[PDB]
RNA sequence: GUUUCCGUAGUGUAGUGGUUAUCACGUUCGCCUAACACGCGAAAGGUCCCCGGUUCGAAACCGGGCGGAAACACCA
RNA sequence: GUCUACGGCCAUACCACCCUGAACGCGCCCGAUCUCGUCUGAUCUCGGAAGCUAAGCAGGGUCGGGCCUGGUUAGUACUUGGAUGGGAGACCGCCUGGGAAUACCGGGUGCUGUAGGCUU
RNA sequence: ACAGUGCCAGGUGGGGAGUUUGACUGGGGCGGUACACCUGUCAAACGGUAACGCAGGUGUCCUAAGGCGAGCUCAGGGAGGACAGAAACCUCCCGUGGAGCAGAAGGGCAAAAGCUCGCUUGAUCUUGAUUUUCAGUACGAAUACAGACCGUGAAAGCGGGGCCUCACGAUCCUUCUGACCUUUUGGGUUUUAAGCAGGAGGUGUCAGAAAAGUUACCACAGGGAUAACUGGCUUGUGGCGGCCAAGCGUUCAUAGCGACGUCGCUUUUUGAUCCUUCGAUGUCGGCUCUUCCUAUCAUUGUGAAGCAGAAUUCACCAAGCGUUG
RNA sequence: ACAAAGCAUCGCGAAGGCCCGCGGCGGGUGUUGACGCGAUGUGAUUUCUGCCCAGUGCUCUGAAUGUCAAAGUGAAGAAAUUCAAUGAAGCGCGGGUAAACGGCGGGAGUAACUAUGACUCUCUUAAGGUAGCCAAAUGCCUCGUCAUCUAAUUAGUGACGCG
RNA sequence: GCGAAAGACUAAUCGAACCAUCUAGUAGCUGGUUCCCUCCGAAGUUUCCCUCAGGAUAGCUGGCGCUCUCGCACACGCAGUUUUAUCCGGUAAAGCGAAUGAUUAGAGGUCUUGGGGCCGAAACGAUCUCAACCUAUUCUCAAACUUUAAAUGGGUAAGAAGCCCGGCUCGCUGGCGUGAGCCGGGCGUGGAAUGGAGUGCCUAGUGGGCCACUUUUGGUAAGCAGAACUGGCGCUGCGGGAUG
């Protein structure tokens, strides 16, 4: 699919729609002093073998794209997440497709 | 070739018409469900001799072939080549199936026994109800005996049981023979090659204006 | 095993009957529904929003809600024994006034009326319905004919 | 190791033995399910009823003494 | 029977993602040769197996088939 | 009788063709100053009122197609229960109840809701 | 001043260990996915219904391929009209729906839901109720309402994605966002961490195991719920036999034969099946020895022949005694 | 069958190869020293040992700009820290090796009977089965075809060979 | 460990001894499970399962109960009933001269057009012919068709919680009213037949089933495979069905 870069819609904090700036989300770098990890490390340390799970059995070939909206008007800037159906090909502001035109 | 008619004698299944849903049907054995002088007229050819089933059964396409042919052979003799019409009235048409022969080599090792039991197209057959016509013939009123026996021989290519009957209609119409000469002479009925048009006191008057003109 | 999809086997239910394919006659959403009124569900293709579903196509229930273009409606649905009085939210288009009740109401209006009258007499009137009695001794008459003789007619084989 | 793949056999017998109870329906069924803007309202109707009881009581006694007079004027 | 693989110039074989088709060989015409070879210049040649579908459009993407090929058919 | 405006049920209303329009409207019509809309005032918008029922519409006509009823086919086909009925079997017979559809014959051809005209 | 031993780290390590090595599944193993869904049917007219029953789809794509709103009319045909021909372009007429409506079908659709353009974010934020799968539990998908904030439209409404039915997913884990939120603890401030509430990473075995083989060297629980013999039923195939009859037989149907068809037996062929047996009925052939059947190869007595003889085939009673090295 | 003698590779100059052990400055070969020790392969004699380093191994004073921990050093910070550069062996690259594991292929036309084909086309590949040998203890089709031995031979032997 | 190598042998033991202990090892799997009588009395059905020899929860069962009615001349309710209203329904049949899909035949048509003829240089010229189309027709069909369209079937309804008067409240809705909610009064057997009704805990076995009429899917057919519906047996004898 495609989506545009701007997007007038509801800014939670304002109580109003406003122009947001759309940009897709990427995962954070993974923390290391997060409880889960701290515990996954040092259960899995010491003379023991691998403890917790890991797939070797994926299935689907595509993730739900997530837009990371954020409010244009300053002092809001309150970013909000807006998940979208799956697509194996995703763009931001990539033309408007046209109608009635010659297909060269 | 094919199992003996026995095994596909009886209608068990719902009609399988050759369609989108089954395909790869071998073309029906029979092809001509009328022969003789199909260029006849109604007015010169007055004897709707009939062959009628007495049993709810299936008839193979290949039986119909034989059934026809052996009636073309006896009529011809009898009447001559010009002196009849024969019509078969069961074009085989629900499709019959065959599990694919349980094929194996020598002693064998695996057939899978029953999986994907569903067969393939083998051939074609007619549905036939009781009191329903299979073949009909017309000749001259003269030549009744020579219809009778022609259908009589055809019964023997042909399972179950079935009566030979002579109709009360002008040959191949639905119009009761005691009655044409009248109904034509006044034009309730107008000649139309083999058949005949019933013309009623219905349509626009200029349609009539053409007749009685 | 079959597919559970909400609109299986509806090919030929929800299908609009004949020569009615098109504009839904407006009357059918300008008659008033109100809670207590008994209503027959009857699914419809044209409009798909607020459809019922097949397991109650052709049932009746009383109305318990009225929203802007739909009617909340309580219907009994049988389910391996225990019947469940259960509530659905069907758009008006798929609904009618069942005339089921409407023999009674006309029977009530008559009985209260026939009881208030014939009270100033004090004569006891037959208020209850009563099933079709055995047809009473009547006579018949032929006048100047004997009756006509039937014979069963001889079989000849038609074809 | 093949087997049966359904049936709905004796069954009628069962979900029927104990009965099939057409659900015992009380008067005064729950208003849960109804559009909130009904209830939002009919609770302001229900709450401010007593405001308007003075009318109600006097206006009752008017009809009661007028119908004590209607039944006594019959007598 | 079931699972794969192909089919494109006269032949052997490339090729693309959906606009376009090649090579080598063969062959037709000149040249060179006394004459053939070889060499040098010009040339023409298929529904891209038969189909129905999708699509702007299909040789190429589906579905069916037809011809040629390969691979399994293990405990008794 | 009839029309217009808005309508209900949506062919007894459709379609095909034939006949006649008194008044009011309903229409056809005439033009682009503005509003508005086009390649084109061809359609929409607007300002009109010089003509005529040419058509719609309305009103009527057709052994007219269609639709809508009736009949017939037919107590046929099919079927609930029923039997230690027949039949090698397909299937068929009866008993107790229910009971269709075509061809083929008939009749009909839209009813009215509110508001307002005209025939004063 | 390294060799060397102490101890971390990374490599390498069937040398050695522990472990695993799906289910469905006409036995199973190799064939598929009937493992989650969705069309038409089966499916016996309220709903529901199987098999590896059929006939098919899905794991999709869309910045619009939605929401309004406007605007028009679709496939096909005819008649016309330069070059222009079964097809470019135009114009009239017909055109209930034959197009079209991202897809399988299925249902739905017309001064629409078909087509064209303007304006946009109702694919937005938020409680609750219900339907569907049902235990009437989840998920998914849907239906009705309500509260915000908005697009569109003269406006009524309409619109919380994509005319309806599939098109996606727990716990634990990870990330991003949200509130002058709570904890971070003997107080306080800052980091940091944990909560709370929303979103994403993902389990394709679709209510969610982090997992290769082989064993004829094999073992134990079991199993006639699972096969390989025997037996039953069945008879497709096999064998044997009828009828009708077009032909051959110089001629002539039927001495002898006999097509296209069609009706049967038979269990000496192979299949299906899985009824009996897995606290296991000795599993192939050969020898020897009995007895029975006839489905008559000989011989006795007969009827046939296209039988002159001779020789030969067809058939009947017939299983009396024969069938060898 | 194993071994066997014979042929063949391969590591090793003792701070070693191979090897044991739980551990020591532990032990066997080793009262040894390459004509020895350890590790394999084939299997007397005679004749021979064809091509292939494209895979996986093995290996090689080989670059290691490929990466790569601990520690180590660089920085911000207030610290947990956080962020820099650098970088071993093995890992990535390049050579050698088949008496290492192993491998060693399809297509037309063309000769004066027919056929067959010395000849000449394509293509692929890492080479592409060479000397022999073969219905062998290796051949599905399989009572391969011919010869011989038998009265008679799926039996045996002798040839043939797209095996 | 040891093997000139054959998984040989390690004291009747070897794909790797014997002895004791952990040790009641674990087992969805075989077998058994011990006195009488009385009463009621199944399931092999539901969804999830690393689920198919087992579990999870649907059922059905018992027990335990309770709330009441009144058979104490003075009952409501319920229901594998049946009527009367009323909806719902797309199967058998039918039709296909109603749509779609197949398909026979003739009359008819240069419809179109053709491709061959034959008579024509050639000519809708004559006459043939075959293609395709279509104008009236006719044969025969469809599970993934349907104009029609049954039988059998499924909802409701057949009143006291019901009618009928009066009056109040509202923040919803609207020119007013609706609409909903309340208070107050007025008014009784509302088709047949049957039988006392209601509701709350615990909870075992079971969750391999099989057979018959009729319907029906695989299969050719089966004592074959799989559904419906009902009926059995299991689970339960007896007269009969010689036997079963
Ligand atoms: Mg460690
Ligand atoms: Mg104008
Ligand atoms: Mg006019
Ligand atoms: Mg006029
Ligand atoms: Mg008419
Ligand atoms: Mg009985
Ligand atoms: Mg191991
Ligand atoms: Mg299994
Ligand atoms: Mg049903
Ligand atoms: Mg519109
Ligand atoms: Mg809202
Ligand atoms: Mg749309
Ligand atoms: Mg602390
Ligand atoms: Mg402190
Ligand atoms: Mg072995
Ligand atoms: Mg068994
Ligand atoms: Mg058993
Ligand atoms: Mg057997
Ligand atoms: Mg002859
Ligand atoms: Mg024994
Ligand atoms: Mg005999
Ligand atoms: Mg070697
Ligand atoms: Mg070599
Ligand atoms: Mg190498
Ligand atoms: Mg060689
Ligand atoms: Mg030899
Ligand atoms: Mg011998
Ligand atoms: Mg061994
Ligand atoms: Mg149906
Ligand atoms: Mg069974
Ligand atoms: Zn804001």
């Amino acid at each position: 699919v495609n989506v545009p870069k701007t997007r007038r819609t509801f800014c939670k904090k304002c109580g109003k729609h406003q122009p947001h700036k759309v940009t897709q989300y990427k995962k954070g770098k993974d923390s290391l002093y997060a409880q889960g990890k701290r515990r996954y490390d040092r259960k899995q340390s010491g003379y023991g073998g691998q403890t917790k799970p890991i797939f070797r059995k994926k299935a689907k070939t595509t993730k739900k794209i997530v837009l990371r909206l954020e409010c244009v008007e300053p002092n809001c800037r309150s970013k909000r997440m807006l998940a979208i159906k799956r697509c194996k090909h995703f763009e931001l502001g990539g033309d408007k497709k046209r109608k009635g035109q010659v297909i060269q | 070739g094919r199992r003996p008619a026995r095994c596909y004698r009886y209608c068990k299944n719902k009609p399988y018409p050759k369609s989108r849903f089954c395909r790869g049907v071998p073309d029906a054995k029979i092809r001509i469900f009328d022969l003789g002088r199909k260029k006849a007229k109604v007015d010169e050819f007055p004897l709707g001799g009939h062959m009628v089933s007495d049993e709810y059964e299936q008839l193979s396409s290949e039986a119909l072939e034989a059934a026809r042919i052996c009636a073309n052979k006896y009529m011809v003799k009898s009447c001559g080549r010009d002196g009849f019409h024969m019509r078969v009235r069961l074009h085989p048409f629900h499709v019959i199936r065959i599990n694919k022969m349980l094929s194996c080599a020598g002693a064998d090792r695996l057939q899978t026994g029953m999986r994907g039991a569903f067969g393939k197209p083998q051939g074609t057959v007619a549905r036939v109800h009781i009191g329903q016509v299979i073949m009909s013939i017309r000749t001259k009123l003269q030549n009744e005996e020579h219809v009778i026996e022609a259908l009589r021989r055809a019964k023997f290519k042909f399972p179950g049981r079935q009566k030979i009957h002579i109709s009360k209609k002008w040959g191949f119409t639905k119009f009761n023979a005691d009655e044409f000469e009248n109904m034509v002479a006044k034009k309730c009925l107008i000649p139309d090659g083999c058949g005949v048009k019933y013309v009623p006191n219905h349509g626009p008057l200029d349609k009539w204006r053409v007749l009685h003109s | 095993t079959n597919t559970k999809g909400k609109r299986r086997g509806t090919r030929y239910m929800f299908s609009r009957p004949f020569r009615k394919h098109g504009v839904v006659p407006l009357a059918t959403y300008m008659r008033i529904y109100k809670k207590g009124d008994i209503v027959d569900i009857k699914g419809m293709g044209t409009v798909q929003k607020g459809m019922p579903h097949k397991c109650y196509h052709g049932k009746t229930g009383r109305v318990y809600n009225v929203t802007q273009h739909a009617v909340g409606i309580v219907v009994n649905k049988q389910v391996k024994g225990k019947i469940l009085a259960k509530r659905i939210n069907v758009r008006i288009e798929h609904i009618k006034h069942s005339k089921s009740r409407d023999s009674f109401l006309k029977r009530v209006k008559e009985n209260d009326q026939k009881k208030k009258e014939a009270k100033e007499k004090g004569t006891w009137v037959q208020l209850k319905r009563q099933p079709a009695p055995p047809r009473e001794a009547h006579f018949v008459r032929t006048n100047g004919k004997e009756p006509e003789l039937l014979e069963p007619i001889p079989y000849e084989f038609m074809a | 190791a093949k087997s049966k793949n359904h049936t709905t056999h004796n069954q009628s017998r069962k979900w029927h033995r104990n009965g099939i109870k057409k659900p015992r329906s009380q008067r005064y069924e729950s208003l849960k399910g109804v559009d909130p803007k009904f209830l939002r309202n009919m609770r302001f109707a229900k709450k401010h009823n007593k405001k308007g009881l003075k009318k109600m009581q006097a206006n009752n006694a008017k009809a009661m003494s007028a119908r004590a007079e209607a039944i006594k004027a019959l007598v």
